[PDB]
């Protein structure tokens, strides 16, 4: 299989430095190159630099030339991008991409590395099950919730029934307030499914190595 | 630097309709223009390279055209899976330049939200906080307002709202609204209400509960 695989999410302090990696596997011999891209807020993309003999060697966008350093382990085809003088504006998803020469195009992209630049403290989330209001069910369908409150930094992942319950799931983007994120998820199933069958929300917060399961239980008096 | 101007920034389009996105470079870029699609949480994917060259694995309804400074991407017949963001790219000279992007959203019939309200969990109460959560699921269009009321009185402080992207399976939107109170402020009041104002109803859709009723 031909692919680019980037290293995992980061939290780094203002004024420190970070080094992310991108491993290429399965590519034909004698075609190594790598390009690096930044995308803030899931929106605009900009190019940092590249290593590509067919495009003139190692080169940087003037904007990033001071802070960025691109290297490569040629034996393992692993690219590295080191960034220093980190500021909050460097908080972004960083992509690697590899040019495929025939015409040419950027045929392969890494999955992206999320980097958060902040002095705020890592904080594991509280995870709360949300059962419907106390009382008899009114309707043929029921909606349950999971609340993931007060964590830092991103990301978190959430599933229902370890991923086997996927349709009817709405997981909402996290919202940041006072250096803490809050996220929620709703799931909707037929009344004859719950509480007859077990429904659990599973939450992982990688920064704190947290993995938590909260079963949704009918409320009491 | 070579600058790029992409339009429109967003657009609503029906299934089966002809979609055109345009891109203007600040100089002749000799057709070194590529088009990309990007879905939420995913990496960009090339649709077209050298302005009009097509790729295996990209459906034939995508095509590109132009030369000099002016380029366009065409979707001859929109399909559900085409929902997402689109970017042009000049690669005549490095540093390469992406356009600012086009958000493509799909038209559907109007739909009223399904509203559900959730009292604080016993776990959070034992920890000393009290969040009240309201889900507004599967509505259209995107424009919606949520109001919280406590004992009949509107509350604006302590509210966090979050919207999903356009639903990839029914083209609706959903939003979550969380009203966070202290446990003792929660215990000083009886009725908690979230109401949704939307195009689909002249009157708000109201979900409420009482802190002790069952
Ligand atoms: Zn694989
Ligand atoms: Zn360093
Ligand atoms: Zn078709
Ligand atoms: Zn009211
Ligand atoms: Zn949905
Ligand atoms: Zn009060």
């Amino acid at each position: 299989e031909i692919q680019l695989q980037q290293s995992g999410p980061e939290l780094v302090k203002p004024g420190a430095s970070v080094k992310v990696s991108c491993k290429a596997s399965g590519f034909p011999f004698s075609t190594y190159n790598i390009y690096w891209v930044i995308q803030s807020h899931g929106k605009s993309l900009e190019w940092i630099g590249y290593i590509d003999p067919y495009n003139g060697g190692t080169s940087y966008n003037q904007k990033f030339r001071g802070k960025a350093t691109l290297t490569v382990d040629k034996s393992s085809s692993t690219a590295y991008m080191h960034l220093n003088s980190l500021t909050s504006e460097d908080s972004a998803v960083y992509y690697c991409a590899r040019r495929w020469y025939t015409g040419d195009w950027f045929a392969y992209w890494g999955q992206g590395t999320l980097v958060t630049v902040s002095a705020a403290k890592t904080t594991a989330p509280s995870v709360y099950p949300l059962a419907p209001v106390c009382g008899d069910t009114t309707g043929s369908s029921v909606t349950l919730g999971c609340l993931v409150k007060g964590y830092f930094p991103e990301p978190v992942t959430l599933t229902w029934n370890s991923g086997s319950l996927s349709s009817g799931v709405h997981t909402f983007p996290a919202v940041l307030q006072s250096d803490l994120y809050t996220l929620s998820s709703s799931v909707t199933v037929t009344s004859s499914t719950w509480p007859s069958q077990s429904i659990t929300c599973n939450v992982a917060h990688p920064a704190s190595s947290t993995k938590v399961d909260k079963k949704i239980e009918p409320r009491g008096p | 630097d070579i600058k790029m101007t992409q339009s429109p920034s967003s657009m609503y389009v029906s299934l089966g309709e002809r979609v055109t996105i345009t891109c203007k470079a600040s100089q002749d870029i000799n057709r070194y223009l590529s088009w990309f699609q990007q879905k939420p949480g995913k990496s960009p994917k090339t649709l077209i390279y050298r302005a009009n060259r097509m790729l295996d694995g990209v459906p034939s309804r995508f095509s590109g055209s132009g030369s000099g400074q002016d380029y366009s991407l065409t979707i001859s017949s929109l399909e559900y899976e085409d929902m997402g963001n689109y970017y042009c790219l000049q690669y005549d000279e490095f540093p390469f330049t992406f356009g600012s992007g086009t958000k493509l959203e799909i038209k559907r019939a109007d739909a009223a939200p399904t509203v559900s309200i959730f009292p604080p969990s016993s776990e959070q109460l034992t920890s000393g906080g009290a969040s009240v959560v309201c889900f507004l699921n599967n509505f259209y269009p995107k424009d919606i307002n949520v109001k919280w009321k406590i004992d009949g009185s509107e509350r604006q402080n302590g509210v966090l709202n979050s919207w999903t992207d356009q639903d990839s399976k029914d083209s609706t939107y959903s939003m979550s609204s969380t009203l966070t109170l202290t446990k003792d402020e929660y215990e000083r009041h009886n009725s908690y209400t979230c109401e949704a104002t939307h195009k689909t109803s002249t009157s708000p859709i109201v979900k409420s509960f009482n802190r002790n009723e069952c």
